[PDB]
RNA sequence: AAUCCGGUUAAUAUUCCGGAACCAGAAGGUGGAAUCACGGCAACGUAAAUGAAGUUGGAGACGUCGGCGGGAGCCCUGGGAAGAGUUCUCUUUUCUUUUUAACAAACCACACCCUGAAAUCGGUUUAUCCGGAGCUAGGGUAUGGUGUUUGGAAGAGUUCAGCGGCUGAAUCCGGUGCGCUCUCGACGGCCCUUGAAAAUCCAACGGAAGGUUUUCACAUCUGGUCGUACUCCUCCAAGGUGCCUCUAGUUGAUAGAACAAUGUAGAUAAGGGAAGUCGGCAAAAU
RNA sequence: CCCACUGUCCCUAUCUACUAUCUA
């Protein structure tokens, strides 16, 4: 039902984060009902092109949850100083530098 | 105890009035049940339901 | 504060005025 | 402020000399609000279709100093 | 000066027995201008000060220049 | 106005500036009461004594004899009592004549 | 009799600026209404529908206490959104915010009326109160405490993003409770000494008088005098478990250096346990 | 009166802050 989009055009251009890395992180950290990989048919993650990550969910999926998941990878990469998560529009999150 | 008694009395009175309007209990039975319920005869709604079924 | 006390306070504050230098 | 729902009386109260200024509001709901300032009361009118809204723009007298969104 | 430039209101030191009615007629007869609102206060020294809000037809800045205190 | 009294009955309202302000609400009006019975009359809105002037003539009085000053039940009783007393005077006069 | 919101100062705001209302009084004018208006069994209703003298009625206008009901705000909290966190990992997580005024419109429920004649007593309060002086029930009438939908009104405010003042977005949906604060309604007591006055406004009876009236609508005008800065008996008063913390406000009260004796205060002490003193005074014991 | 208790006492000792002291 609802669609959530995470833009990674800047990350791909600056090589800070790759589409494969984002897809692997999303798959391994999607805590759908507390279980990784439990997205099922209600929620499906389908990233079209190597510039965005799209999730179509029939249930609630918090944008803060996506931001928190994105921040965990950013903290792991230790790139929080040069990369921050911003919300360009409702259901859309993008990464911005300083 | 006053808060519990106030809620219990209102619930019993509302249930008895609803039963009287539904035709389950006649006017005489409803009046007798209402008088009895004032002395906390039925401490639970199930007790009143059992009494109505036994009636 | 009436007009009277306003003028009385003004003249009270006009009494403790520094002397002209001429 | 009297909410006015009759276009014709909105027209006649505009022609009457008591009217001074008029404002047109375009909200997000694609509704047009006609606010007319009178001596004591601000009369408003909400219309929902643009073609009637535009037709009532040109139906307003030219002497009235109408203004667009604020 | 701020009120003259922004609020279009002149400021005078008026006679302590002058009310809003006489202040209006004094300004009209002395400066040939039209006040539309007058607000009077009494300063701590017991002297009346009156703010004379002029019309939109005239402006405070030119009238102040004509008086000579601009 | 220090030393708040019964006059300073303030109600807190939320302003459009996200601020809580107290608004002074005046005392509610009382409906007129019937002269004889003393019970309030029916059909008269309860407004302030000064605001009662603005209402129309028909909005303050009921369309009946002694309407707006005596209750309908009192009006019926007064009408009945007067007729019976008049009959007694007529009966007494005939007997005395 | 009658005002709110937003904005504004180095210092003043329900006063100033911008916007939006309200009251009182004054005349004519325009439209509408009656020839001293109709309808409903009734309670009563409506755009209007003259009322002298004289005679009344009502509001103002009235103790106190307790419980219940209603609403508002505040507090609590679920999401939604935004930002700021924390984050090897865990934590859809932590913190903060999420506005609608006066006023103006349409609609939204205990007292009475009509049918009715009741106990085999019914209705019913948290608290048994009423009923042939007319119950339950049915249909009405009025009073609208309120609530719904708007207008006011997003153009404002707030929060995020930017650009160079401008441009974007959001400002949402709930749930609630013996919660606190304020107010209203419906009761129940205690009264006893049965609970200020007047200004002011309205209505009734009455029938003088005769293009007239018109308590309907709309336009037009005006609102003087004085206080208003500031300082301070009384107002406003978060959360958690006598403490701790947030909001807010200070970090001042002449300072420094040394720590012997003295004095005050607070402690601990082997063995004995009131042998001390006129004396279990003070401590510890409990 | 009995029991318990303790620096009241034999018989005082130690520690802490303040005081006390000096300096401007």
């Amino acid at each position: 039902s609802n669609k959530y989009i995470i833009d990674a055009t800047a990350a791909v251009n600056d090589k800070i984060f790759d589409v494969a890395a984002f897809e692997k992180y999303l798959i391994d950290r999607i805590k759908v009902d507390g279980k990784t990989g439990n997205l099922g048919s209600s929620v499906v993650v389908s990233r079209e092109g190597s510039s965005k990550i799209a999730v179509i969910a029939h249930i609630d999926f918090s944008g803060r949850y996506l931001k928190y998941l994105t921040k965990k990878f950013l903290k792991k990469h230790s790139l929080r100083d040069w990369l921050r998560v911003v919300s360009t529009k409702k259901g859309v999150y993008e990464l911005r530098y300083y | 105890s006053a808060v519990v008694w106030m809620r219990r009395q209102r619930v019993l009175r509302r249930l008895l009035r609803k039963y009287r309007e539904s035709g389950k209990i006649d006017k005489h039975l409803y009046h007798t049940l209402y008088l009895e319920a004032k002395g906390n005869t039925f401490k639970h709604k199930r007790a009143l339901i059992e009494h109505i079924q036994r009636a | 504060k009436s007009f009277r006390t306003k003028q009385k306070l003004a003249k009270a504050a006009r009494q403790n005025r520094p002397i002209p230098q001429w | 402020p009297r909410q006015i729902s009759d276009i014709k009386q909105f027209l006649e109260i505009a022609r009457r000399k008591d009217a001074t200024s008029a404002r047109i509001k375009k909200n997000t709901n694609k509704d047009v609000k006609f606010k007319l300032r009178c001596s004591k009361y601000l009369y408003t009118l909400v219309v929902a279709d643009a073609k009637k809204a535009e037709k009532l723009r040109q139906s307003l007298p030219p002497d009235l100093t109408v203004t667009e969104v604020g | 000066m701020k009120k003259i430039e922004d609020d279009n209101t002149l400021v005078f030191h008026v006679h302590l027995k002058a009310n809003k009615f006489t202040i209006k007629e004094a300004v009209r007869k002395l400066y040939s201008v039209e006040p539309v609102k007058i607000n009077t206060l009494i300063r701590p020294n017991g002297t009346k000060k009156a703010f004379v809000k002029l019309s939109a037809d005239a402006d405070a800045l030119d009238v102040a220049n004509r008086i000579g205190f601009l | 106005l220090a030393y708040n009294t019964r006059s300073n009955r303030t109600r807190i309202i939320k302003t459009p500036g996200n601020n809580i302000r107290y608004l002074h609400i005046k005392k509610l009006g009382t409906i007129p009461r019937c002269g004889d019975t003393g019970v309030p009359l029916q059909g008269i809105p309860a407004l302030r004594p000064r605001e009662f002037a603005r209402l129309s003539h028909n909005k303050k009085t009921v369309q009946r004899a002694y309407g707006g000053c005596l209750s309908a039940n009192a009006v019926k009783d007064r009408i009945v009592r007067a007729f019976l007393i008049e009959e007694q005077k007529i009966v007494k006069q005939k007997l005395k004549q």
